């Protein structure tokens, strides 16, 4: 009584479709300002003879 | 949203001749690029998930490859049955991003039309229009261009083209092309010619009437 | 399975949208089935979905408008759309959005086409097309005949009320600037022609009006 | 980061901080097993030829009815209340079942 939840809870279920399917999200971050760029792969795949 | 725009709208694929459809997709979607099949008559289902894996109950005829913009469908051994409309969609997220799509033929030899010309019923200006068509028939290829003569002059704004299955008789096309007049322009003009461009002959079909009889 | 589209055709502008889809050799129990609407000219537009627990979600395309409802009970979904006007004019179709062995399928269904503007309901007028003296004769005849002057869609178009099936290649509807119009024609041999009348028969199912008109080798007797 | 066995919500979630490794995306581009895969800003053709200074990594679990809703220029209950993309996001969001 008088005790609301704003912060809701989602649902998954095995049944349900592509809808409400649980996607395991990874945001890839990109940022350049006046820092020196250091992490995006220091180094790459390259030849010699 | 990402727009998959299709390089070419038709494509003339004989039974067996390898089927290649472009789709330049101006964002990369990864590898959720999927296809349709819109049969006349049937339902449209999806065919090709992750431009590499058929559908179930499909037969290995149907494949095709692709990575990251450059995706092409590759159908090896076609047949005749399988004339129907394949769509380039996504299915990362919503919503769903539809393109134009790609309606494919079956490639026979060439044939000369058949311009069947029809003069228009006394009943429509009493009622307030006008509709004048003229049929096709056993010709090659489907896209014919034919030119509607309104007294001598051209006149390409107002004509609704429909086209149909191939025939089973003798692997042919049909197509319609019904002109919209209105009340002013059914008046001043009493002379309806077709004549359609083909290229099995350098002299085409001109068919003419009088609507006065 | 096999999708069935239905419901009315004709919704006036500032009204509730409403439409019915049925689905039949599967319940609403695993997977979507979703709205996407056709427009004239191979233009697609994702409308919602919803599941079988009851819960929706809209196209980022309408802001607040559209409702999605479904009903587990009789296998079926409804579409709901607010304060509609003339870009809502297209095809709506049903599909079915599941998921199965780390793969996905989709197949659509027949579609409704549904026209939403300021057209009043005329019943249809069937014009034959006779040949003339400037007709072209051979072994094939060619017949047909015009609908100009109906609304709203859809018709049924057939041939001596489905006597006549040799060389039968109807055309789809397509819309003029001012309302609806089709096109028929068949191809008949000689040993039927003129041996056979060829009756063109095109009923208007919205209005229960059909009309019979017949084609005449012309001049005959 | 995609096979974690812990994570958290989509407005308290844990930034798993990447740096001082090479970041070779192209077991994550054509590996054919990721279902939403979205990008913005740039092409990710120039995500492995051009160096960029700070890579978060933001690993939540969220419905696919409000996947939509991280991109910069959305809004929603997720894009306006518990997780909003910068306007200059050159990224792109990869995610899986």
């Amino acid at each position: 009584f008088n005790c609301y939840f704003p912060l809701q809870s989602y649902g998954f279920q095995p049944t349900n479709g592509v809808g409400y399917q649980p996607y395991r999200v990874v945001v890839l971050s990109f940022e350049l300002l006046h820092a020196p760029a250091t992490v995006c792969g220091p180094k790459k795949s390259t030849n010699l003879v | 949203d990402i727009v998959m725009t299709q390089s070419h709208k038709f494509m003339s694929t004989s039974v067996g001749h390898r089927v290649s459809i472009t789709c330049k997709a101006s964002q990369d979607v990864g590898n959720d690029v999927a296809w349709y099949q819109q049969k006349p008559g049937q339902s449209p289902k999806l065919l090709i998930y992750w431009a590499s894996t058929r559908h179930t109950g499909v037969p290995d005829r149907f494949t095709g490859s692709g990575s990251g913009t450059d995706f092409t469908l590759t159908i090896s051994n076609v047949q005749s049955e399988d004339l129907a409309d394949y769509f380039c969609q996504q299915y990362n997220r919503y919503p769903y991003t539809f393109g134009g799509g790609t309606k494919l033929e079956i490639k026979r030899a060439d044939a000369a039309p058949t311009v069947s010309i029809f003069p228009p019923s006394s009943e429509q200006l009493t009622s307030g229009g006008a509709s004048v068509v003229c049929f096709l028939n056993n010709f090659y290829p489907k896209d014919i261009n034919v030119k509607w003569k309104i007294d001598g002059s051209e006149r390409q704004n107002g004509v609704l083209n429909s086209w149909t299955d191939q025939d089973s008789k003798d692997s042919t096309y049909s197509m319609s092309s019904t002109l919209t007049l209105t009340k002013d322009e059914y008046e001043r003009h009493n002379s309806y010619t077709c004549e359609a461009t083909h290229k099995t002959s350098t002299s085409p079909i001109v068919k003419s009437f009088n609507r006065n009889e | 399975v096999q999708l069935q589209e239905s419901g009315p055709s004709l919704v006036k502008p500032s009204q509730t949208l409403s439409l019915t889809c049925s689905v039949t050799g599967d319940s609403i129990t695993n997977g979507y089935w979703n709205w996407i609407r056709k427009f004239p000219g191979n233009k697609l537009e994702y409308m919602g979905y919803i599941s079988y627990s009851g819960s929706t979600y809209y196209s980022p395309s309408l802001k607040s408008r559209i409702s999605i409802t479904r009903d587990t009970s009789k296998n079926q979904h409804y579409l709901q759309l607010n304060s509609v006007t003339s870009e809502d004019t297209a095809t709506y179709y049903c599909a079915s959005d599941y998921h199965g062995s780390k793969y996905y399928f989709d197949y659509w269904g027949q579609g409704t086409t549904l026209t939403v503007s300021s057209a009043k309901t005329t019943p249809p007028s069937v014009y034959p097309l006779a040949p003339g003296s400037a007709a072209q004769t051979n072994s094939m005849v060619t017949l047909g005949c015009l609908v100009k002057g109906y609304f709203p869609e859809p018709v049924t178009v057939t041939w001596n009320s489905g006597s006549l099936s040799s060389g039968v290649h109807t055309f789809p509807a397509v819309l003029q600037s001012d309302l609806y119009t089709l096109s028929s024609s068949v191809t008949v041999p000689s040993s039927t022609w003129p041996s056979e009348t060829v009756t063109c028969n095109v009923a208007h199912p919205a209005s229960s009006t059909k009309v019979d008109k017949k084609i005449v080798p012309r001049d005959c007797g | 980061v995609f096979n974690a066995t812990r994570f958290a919500s989509v407005y308290a979630w844990n930034r798993k901080r990447i740096s001082n490794c090479v970041a070779d995306y192209s077991v994550l581009y054509n590996s054919a097993s990721f279902s939403t895969f979205k990008c913005y800003g740039v092409s990710p053709t120039k995500l492995n030829d051009l160096c960029f200074t700070n890579v978060y990594a933001d690993s939540f679990v969220i419905r696919g009815d409000e996947v939509r809703q991280i991109a910069p220029g959305q809004t929603g209950k997720i894009a306006d209340y518990n997780y909003k993309l910068p306007d200059d996001f050159t990224g792109c969001v990869i995610a899986w079942n």
